[PDB]
């Protein structure tokens, strides 16, 4: 389920869109979107 | 470029009156710092009260004035003050300005004043919404607790009540170096002091870190037959809780202990900022002092 | 000086015989012990002391004061300090005013041995080595 990560303790972030990526994914739009990939399925 | 004048003439556009010119006069090769070292420099430049601010961050102060060019008062006169930007390495007597006693062979600081205010009541050129300060030239060991106080009292106000804050200043604002007591003006924490303790817990962090099998247990090992007012005294600030070494491994060892005079130095570099003065020689009633290491 | 008190076994008797000696450039010099009849002398004993108290207190304060830091933290390099004192591991405010002022005592009293002045740079050296020509740079 859920990840297993090397590095202990988080780190907190500064970057920009332009720099590193991030996955920043707030929960409801995550939720929205399993719903959308959900309904959308001789 | 025209070279840097080391002749330079301060002016003054106010009206001088006749104490004013007299308070002028004691004021004969002392420290004032500059930051212009132009020829023919104005009266609001010099000193230091163009960066007094309403904050009285003095780590600001502390801060500004390692930036700031020193030089020497000579031949006082009718608006002109001859300063001179001593060379590197040669020698001329300086003046103390504040009340602090100095010895022979030690080194000397520069310093922003303490309790600097109406306190001591310093009529010290006096004009037109401008004050003459004057920079503080202090010994060594002065200048190493009045920075080490101060880092002190930045570390300690972190995720603290207020009032162990308000019992804090109190029992480390006073300094009785040298039959004298001082009081630092208003110790506060600012961005500069907080980059200060970012570097300093960055770097006893790393040394803790780098410490080996046998140096944090040297104490540990020795405190078992040995006894001193020394040992006594710096064992109590420790925790409660023969033997064998683990690995003697003397090639690893001397780069741990380069690398540990690396952070020893890193940490040491926050309170000892700059030798500006050697003294050799004082006058008897401290007046003056021959000194070295000008510039 | 800091294998002054483990002097009786052997191995460290061979590494007191390793480190007292020195090779350099042509050189098969050695040093002397700053030990003498099992004993320490005073100035030595001083510096250890305060080389492992300095270690001690390093090794107690900074993990609490990263942790406080943490809350107030602005850069990352600060955050990742604290994660080595974690594998690495693996009180009165007065007295913590006492622990940091001896913390600094001891970092001042080892700045006669961590650090140190070039005096001199050579511009020429005589032959036969016996004189050179410097510069002097105090």
């Amino acid at each position: 389920s859920l990840l297993h990560t090397f590095w202990r303790l988080p780190v907190a972030v500064f970057f920009e869109p332009h720099e590193e990526n991030v996955l920043r994914c707030p929960e409801r739009v995550l939720r929205r979107l399993l719903e959308d990939a959900a309904v959308t399925m001789d | 470029m025209a070279a840097m004048e080391a002749n330079i003439f301060c002016t003054f556009d106010h009206k001088l009156s006749i104490a004013d010119v007299g308070k002028l006069t004691k004021l004969v090769a002392a420290v004032v710092p500059i930051p212009q070292r132009l020829h023919l420099i104005k009266h609001y430049q010099l000193g230091l009260h163009q960066f007094v601010d309403h904050t009285r961050g003095y780590v600001r102060l502390r801060g500004l004035l390692r930036n700031m060019t020193l030089t020497l008062m000579r031949r006082v006169e009718g608006n002109q003050i001859l300063l001179h930007v001593p060379t590197h390495g040669l020698l001329y007597t300086v003046l103390n300005t504040g009340p602090v006693t100095w010895e022979k062979g030690d080194a000397l600081c520069v310093l922003p004043p303490l309790f600097h205010g109406p306190l001591a009541r310093e009529n010290l050129l006096t004009l037109g919404q401008w004050e003459l300060v004057l920079p503080w030239i202090v010994p060594m060991p002065l200048a190493l607790e009045i920075n080490q106080r101060l880092l002190i009292m930045g570390l300690f106000s972190l995720d603290r009540s207020y009032e162990e804050v308000k019992a804090a200043v109190q029992q480390l604002q006073t300094i009785t170096f040298r039959d004298a007591t001082f009081t630092i003006p208003d110790p506060v924490i600012d961005q500069h002091l907080l980059i200060d303790m970012k570097t300093a817990c960055l770097s006893m962090s790393m040394v803790a870190n780098l410490a080996s099998e046998l140096t944090m247990t040297y104490v540990r090992k020795l405190a078992l037959e040995d006894s001193s007012m020394l040992l006594v005294k710096c064992q109590e600030l420790l925790m409660r809780l023969p033997a064998r070494p683990q690995h003697v491994s003397p090639d690893d060892e001397i780069a741990r202990l380069s690398a540990l005079f690396v952070m020893l130095r890193q940490l040491d570099d926050l309170i000892r900022e700059q030798v500006v003065f050697t003294v050799c020689d004082v006058s008897p009633d401290n007046k003056s002092a021959t000194c070295i290491f000008k510039g | 000086g800091l294998f002054s008190l483990d002097r009786s076994y052997e191995e460290v008797k061979a590494a007191v015989q390793q480190l007292q000696t020195i090779t350099f450039r042509d050189a098969t010099f050695t040093i002397p012990d700053p030990v003498i009849d099992q004993h320490l002398l005073i100035d030595m004993k001083t510096a250890c002391l305060s080389m492992s108290m300095v270690a001690n207190l390093a090794s107690e304060l900074t993990m609490t004061y990263v942790r406080k830091l943490a809350l107030e933290d602005s850069s990352m390099l600060l955050v990742k300090c604290q994660e080595l004192l974690m594998r690495l591991d693996r009180v009165s405010p007065d007295d913590e005013i006492a622990r940091l002022s001896a913390l600094f005592v001891m970092l001042r009293q080892l700045d006669d041995l961590i650090r140190e002045q070039v005096v001199f740079t050579v511009c020429d050296v005589s032959p036969d080595n016996k004189s050179a020509t410097c510069i002097f740079k105090g």
